[PDB]
RNA sequence: GCGGUAAUUCCAGCUCCAAUAGCGUAUAUUAAAGUUGUUGCAGUUAAAAAGCUCGUAGUUGAACUUUGGGCCCGGUUGGCCG
RNA sequence: AGGGGAUCGAAGAUGAUCAGAUACCGUCGUAGUCUUAACCAUAAACUAUGCCGACUAGGGAUCGGGUGGUGUUUUUUUAAUGACCCACUCGGCACCUUACGAGAAAUCAAAGUCUUUGGGUUCUGGGGGGAGUAUGGUCGCAAGGCUGAAACUUAAAGGAAUUG
């Protein structure tokens, strides 16, 4: 639901996972944050930013997070030649 | 496993499927162009002929055939169609 | 309540295998369910091997032994303690020692 | 008490009954 | 976007290729690894070098970008690695645990040793299981150094590695320290190689 | 398919599984065999009449022991015989 | 040995949602399964999806996004009216505002909300939410 | 005295995490109850069926008390908790440690038009403890909550006045069917919708800058 | 069953942590500065107290211990760890090569000086 | 499937995604016609004239070489036979173990599979004549099987 | 389930409840009952998968045929409009 | 009703035991196992898990068949083959990850994809007894098989762990 006049309501939007792309839940005490620093042509990891993958427990049990994470870094272009997409 | 590229895939791993299983079917078989020694006789043979194959000249049988693929003579000149 | 998966025998896609019955008592056992066991015995139980040597007419030789299949019931090999009764966590062990 | 004998008795009551009823009738 | 100065260099591959991590596990391996390439006969299944120094390089970016070197957290249980993990926290925070894991550590806030690490280091899953449970239980991401033949469940970021070789062992977790310890400032001599060598991961018996 | 078929042409089928597993229920089976109508003795009515015949001290079941001394009665409707509770504190001396 | 081909193609959908897989091969992709994946895509569920033309049946290929919970089919197509079509979508979504219950009418295939709109109603297939 | 020894505890009295929808944002751990009853002191605590369970052993039987309590504020937050303890006060206290660690938000939405404020469940969930299963669907408003009455008053802790609810299996087990009814809660909350299926990308979170300043 | 309490066992563990530098190996002097450093209230306590701490610090003048030893313990850690084997010897000098070991760099795109070396069979 | 068994094997033929493929042969569809129609001439059932040419001749498909199929050039040509050949077959296959167990009663697993034969023949009979190839009133019989399979 | 000599349960005196001239009991039936289950039940061990197979009625039964585009307008929209 | 009826072996002929052994445990032994004319159709006939289909948890040596390998040794080494190994299989018989799945739990690659409930169908059950007992109807020479209640009685019967 959203409502046209104002009245911000739905408290509390859940984060939401970026491996599967499904929701990350209020007590789910798996579900981990990378959050992997930024290098600008310095090799320093420059405080401040950085960027994050959300990995959800249901994954995590999985445990394909690590193709997962390579994937998505690969995509972002943190990484170069971990994954291909043509397994 | 969980992004995978289904649209296409690597030629290893397409022969290491079943040849029904692959995106779209296609035989593991192929034409066998042989020759025996001699007079040419010139005719392509199926792979898994399932037949005792001979030209037309004498008995000069060019296939044993087995549960899958056919055995050749000994002098059989074969090329791949 | 189903005490083993295997049902307490070996017979899955077989359907009814001729039992061979047990030495002692000779109780109600299909031969897949039975305790076969190679039992191996010396001639002396070196006991009296000194004796077997010096009187051997060539010695220092290679003293083979029996070699026996004994079928064994199992309510006997409980019985005689061919067969221990284990936890259930660790009635799964397929390898014996 | 054991089913198995529970059942050779209702069998025999079986046989008892249907001999004196065809001999009744 | 990198300024590509990060990439594989012949020192660093005569290293990994004079330690022989390029040989992992055995004919068998897992099916979530696409690590292995050409894996020759004889059961040689060889590592891709480039895929472990990537994954490397991605390890020294999340423990730099960990701020707190003492919430740094690595676990260590086989002899062959807690050398290993006591050079790590001689080189930086990185505040390891050697011998078991004792379990409740993660978790159980009232025990003595209890961490709270925001990251965990393993070297070994098959030994240092409870570890990655806890991890797992506690919510932290956590880098394992798996092998071909490892089980990667409950991990985040896994190093194609061996296991097997003390020399492997050591080199690549020299590496991990070398590379956070250059991504943080404390080596900026990029063109110049490091002041040590992973000959210090190491043991005399006597 | 859970079963008890699912296609658009079985209606007929379900409903007569449905009428042949109803005879499974207490209360349907004697409701339609009409056995409060016949064998039960009051004749299928809330309250009956009838005739008291004699005392009856049957003893209760365990763990008890008490005599409740109930009545035979003898219905007028049907004729049978019955053995009626009496209910309260020294209703038997009223009921005798 | 395939009563229907939409439910196969369906439950294919379903396992590899739950599983969190991005892709599914699916046999033997019908039209109706075509109609089906296509209003999905024009609501914005499934994502994308190919169609490899084989010449024995066809394949449908499907990208998908974590944004589907679960499909599935109502088996058999019930003849429904108006007042059924609003008892379908009481009965199988989980709100009012969002779900969409699917049946083939004369006006094409659509879900409940277009053919409310048209008003007209046909024979029920699924529903997605 | 309070003292915790933990990092959430030590960031609430830094004070730099004030919010518990910050706290349910980001699924973090929770080790104490004071931080709970500080950041929501609205809560309501009620106790509805206290136990006796019996270990028989070789001379008799140890008897102790099987507390059961949800505890939570009138709105949008309530949580359960289960303690076998030997007394019934030390029952009550281990119930409501266990409750106020265990407190989870609850996602309410409208029954339709979304005109005023939230008075219904979002979609329909279900939630399975041993065998009974209850499931809650939204009921339009002013019908009000319909439900046994151990899930009744959890949902007047709750907060949402209308809502309908299903039960299967042998309810009377109230411990399982209070589970259950927790288990529905949480999945009504972790469902999914293109109100959620809006903009996500919530990039690096304060943790990082706020981890700094911890004792250790 | 000569072996004491772990109430004693900890106080003594307590006591060597807590005042290793002040004790000394001998057993006389190891008493009588037991008695004025910790509170006992038996004499024979304080006795098995001194017994075992001489047996402990025995034990570790002759054979090593993991962490119940002083911090001198992590001094003498850390300064046997560092000990290099006389020289760098033997380090990479032997770089002999294969054909597979040549296929990996080759395939990585990083030459190497490689020297193709397999059995000569 | 395997109608009467309980086996699961899948072992057929995958055609390929060729139409009309490799179209090299100088020899047009005249000589490919003309080759069934001789050979269907020499008495073969139109399986084994579709093998025969496949291993003899390059051929990837009479189907896609020719206009038509096998078995519809034949009934064309009135080189068909009288029965189709799975029923043919089928009666054969029905009257060698009718034999069978009139030399052996006592082959109950011979009885039990010629009871499962039979309900092959009655079904397929049955749906050929349902299709019309087959004329109605056409039934299976122990008794005209031997004169049917000669 | 209570009552076997401290019965909060029986009989009786003060207090309380459904209701108010209306309440109690009996027999049916509906909700309860997702214990008749189309929605929507269970069949390994709680009752229940025919000993196995064939087969008529019955139920169900690969996929494909105009899937496709351009302009105008009788009619709506809290409308980028008071 | 016939053939073997050698040997064992329902029934039947002994003792430490007895208040009782006509029960276990000695010996012997009728009926009783292969087969003419054939019946009988029951079993814990069990995987207590219907059949036909589609997708899914370290996973190997495998059983039948097929494919590829400076592939290993030889036969008649360098001119087939058989056997072996390393990979890919297709088809059929089994299981331990604190399974994210399911179940009341034992446990389960199905007993999952079932309150987010619908792939197609067949059969069976509706608390425990009475009772698999029927006046009945069918098959059987019989024993008996199939079908199969009700009156009445009862608040439990039962399943899975968990405490001696």
């Amino acid at each position: 639901m959203e409502n046209d006049k104002g009245q911000l309501v739905e408290l509390y939007v859940p984060r939401k996972c970026s491996a599967t792309n499904r929701i990350i839940k209020a007590d789910d005490h798996a579900s981990v944050q990378i959050n992997v620093a930024k290098v600008d042509e310095e090799g320093r990891a420059i405080p401040g930013e950085y960027v994050t993958y959300a990995l959800s427990g249901y994954v995590r049990s999985r445990g394909e997070s690590d193709d997962s994470l390579n994937r998505l870094a690969q995509n972002d272009g943190l990484l170069k030649n971990v994954w291909s997409y043509s397994r | 496993v969980l992004v995978q590229d289904l649209l296409h895939p690597t030629a290893a791993s397409e022969a290491r499927k079943h040849k029904l299983k692959t995106l779209v079917q296609g035989p593991r078989s192929y034409f066998l162009d042989v020759k025996c020694p001699g007079c040419l006789n010139i005719t392509t043979v199926f792979s898994h002929a399932q037949t005792a194959v001979t030209c037309e000249s004498c008995s000069t049988i060019l296939c044993t055939p087995t549960g899958g693929k056919a055995k050749l003579s000994e002098g059989t000149s074969f090329r791949r169609k | 309540p189903k005490k083993r998966a295997s049902n307490g025998r070996n017979k899955k896609g077989r359907g009814h295998v001729k039992p061979v019955r047990c030495v002692n008592c000779s109780k109600s056992i299909p031969k897949d369910k039975a305790i076969k066991r190679m039992a191996i015995r010396n001639i002396v139980e070196a006991a009296a091997v000194r004796d077997l040597s010096e009187a051997s007419v060539y010695p220092e030789y290679a003293l083979p032994k029996t070699y026996n299949k004994l079928h064994y019931c199992v309510s006997c090999a409980i019985h005689a303690r061919i067969v221990r009764v284990r936890s259930r966590e660790d009635r799964k062990n397929r390898a014996p020692p | 008490m054991r089913a198995k004998w529970r059942k050779k008795r209702t069998r025999r009551l079986k046989r008892k009954r249907r001999k004196v009823r065809a001999r009744s009738k | 976007s990198l300024p590509a100065t990060f990439d594989l260099t012949p020192e660093d591959a005569q290293l990994l290729l004079a330690a022989n991590t390029h040989l992992g596990a055995r004919n068998v391996q897992v099916h979530q690894e696409p690590y292995v390439f050409n894996a020759r006969p004889d059961g040689v299944h060889v590592i891709n070098v480039g895929k472990t120094w990537e994954k490397l390089v991605l390890a020294a970016r999340i423990i730099a970008a960990i701020p707190n070197p003492e919430d740094v957290v690595a676990i260590s249980s086989r002899t062959f690695g807690q050398r290993a993990v006591l050079k790590f926290a001689a080189h930086t925070g990185a505040t390891p645990i050697a011998g078991r894991f004792t379990p409740g550590s993660f978790t159980n806030y009232i025990t003595r040793s209890f961490k709270e690490p925001r990251l965990v280091i393993v070297t070994d899953p098959r030994s240092d299981a409870q570890a990655i449970k806890e991890a797992s239980y506690v919510n932290i991401p956590v880098i394992a150094l798996t092998d071909l033949d490892s089980p990667s469940e409950f991990v985040d970021v896994a190093i194609p590695c061996n296991n097997r070789g003390k020399h492997s062992i050591g080199l690549i977790w020299y590496l991990l320290a070398r590379e956070v310890l250059r991504l943080r400032g404390a080596l900026v001599d990029r063109t110049q190689p490091w002041s040590i060598m992973p000959d210090l991961y190491f043991y005399r018996d006597p | 398919g859970k079963g008890k078929p699912r296609g658009l042409n079985s209606a007929r089928k379900l409903r007569v599984h449905r009428r042949n597993n109803r005879w499974a229920e207490n209360n349907y089976k004697k409701r339609l065999l009409g056995t409060a109508f016949k064998s039960s003795p009051f004749g299928g009515s809330s309250h009956a009449k009838g005739i008291v015949l004699e005392k009856l001290g049957i003893e209760s079941k365990q763990p008890n022991s008490a005599i409740r001394k109930c009545v035979r009665v003898q219905l007028i409707k049907n004729g049978k015989k019955v053995t009626a509770f009496v209910p309260n504190d020294g209703c038997l001396n009223f009921v005798d | 040995t395939r009563s229907s081909v939409l439910a196969d193609a369906l439950n294919a959908i379903n396992n590899a949602e739950k599983t969190g897989k991005r892709q599914v091969l699916i046999r033997p992709s019908s039209k109706v399964i075509i109609k089906f994946l296509q209003v999905m895509q024009k609501h914005g569920y499934i994502g994308e999806f190919e169609y490899i033309d084989d010449h024995r049946s066809g394949k449908i290929v499907v990208q998908l996004n974590g944004r589907l919970n679960k499909c599935g089919v109502i088996s058999p197509r019930f003849n429904v009216k108006i007042g059924d079509i609003e008892k379908w979508t009481a009965n199988l979504l989980p709100a009012r505002q969002f779900g969409y219950v699917i049946l083939t009418t004369s006006a094409g295939i659509m879900d409940h909300e277009e053919a409310r709109r048209k008003h007209v109603s046909g024979k029920i297939l699924g529903f997605v939410y | 005295g309070w003292v915790p020894v933990t990092k959430l505890g030590r960031l609430v009295k830094a004070g730099k995490i004030t919010t518990i929808e910050e706290i349910f944002l980001h699924s973090l751990p929770v080790k104490e109850f004071q931080i709970i009853d500080t950041l929501l002191p609205g809560l309501q605590d009620e106790v509805m069926n206290i136990k006796p369970v019996q270990k028989q052993t070789r001379a008799g039987q140890r008897t102790r008390f099987k507390a059961v309590v949800v505890v939570g504020d009138s709105n949008g937050h309530v949580g359960l908790g289960i303690k076998t303890a030997k007394e019934v006060a030390g029952a009550i206290r281990a119930g409501i440690i266990i409750a106020k660690l265990s407190v989870i938000p609850i996602r309410r939405g409208y029954w339709g038009t979304n005109l005023g404020q939230p008075h219904s469940l979002a979609t329909k969930t279900t939630g399975k403890c041993g065998s009974v299963t209850v499931r809650l669907i939204p009921a339009p408003r002013g019908s009000g909550i319909v439900a046994s009455p151990a899930v009744k008053k959890l949902l007047q802790l709750a907060g949402v006045e209308d809502v309908y609810t299903q039960s299967n299996g042998k309810t009377r087990t109230l411990e399982n069917t209070l589970k259950a009814a927790f288990v529905a809660i949480g999945n009504t909350y972790g469902f999914l919708t293109p109100n959620l299926w809006a903009e996500q990308p919530l990039p690096v979170s304060p943790l990082d800058i706020y981890s700094d300043e911890a004792s250790a | 069953g000569r072996v004491r309490t772990k109430t004693v066992k900890r106080a003594s563990k307590a006591l060597i942590e807590r005042y290793y530098p002040k004790l000394t190996l001998d057993f006389q002097t190891n008493k009588r500065l037991c008695d004025e450093i910790a509170t006992i209230q038996s004499k024979r306590l304080r006795n098995k107290i001194a017994g075992y701490t001489t047996h402990l610090m025995k034990r570790i003048q002759k054979g090593p211990v993991r962490g119940i030893s002083f911090k001198l313990q992590e001094e003498e850690r850390e300064r046997k760890d560092q000990y290099v084997p006389e020289v760098s010897a033997l380090d990479l000098s032997r770089l002999n090569v294969d054909n597979q070991t040549s296929d990996l760099v080759k395939s990585l795109g990083l030459k190497l000086p490689l020297s193709v070396i397999n059995v000569s069979a | 499937g395997r109608m009467h068994s309980a086996g699961k094997g899948i072992s057929s033929s995958a055609i390929p995604y060729s139409r009309n493929a490799p179209a090299w042969f100088k020899l047009s569809s005249e000589s490919v016609i003309e080759q069934i129609v001789k050979y269907a001439r020499k008495g073969l059932t139109p399986s084994q004239i579709g093998v025969l040419l496949r291993d003899a001749h390059g051929v990837t498909q009479a189907r896609v070489i020719t206009g038509n199929k096998i078995m519809r050039i034949l009934k064309s040509n009135g080189l068909a036979p009288e029965i189709p050949e799975d029923l043919y077959y089928l009666i054969k296959k029905a009257v060698s173990v009718r034999k069978h167990l009139e030399r052996n009663r006592k082959d109950k697993d011979a009885k039990f599979r010629l009871i499962l034969i039979e309900s092959r023949i009655h079904r397929l009979a049955r749906y050929y004549r349902t299709v019309a190839v087959l004329p109605p009133n056409w039934k299976y019989e122990s008794a005209t099987a031997s004169a049917l399979v000669n």
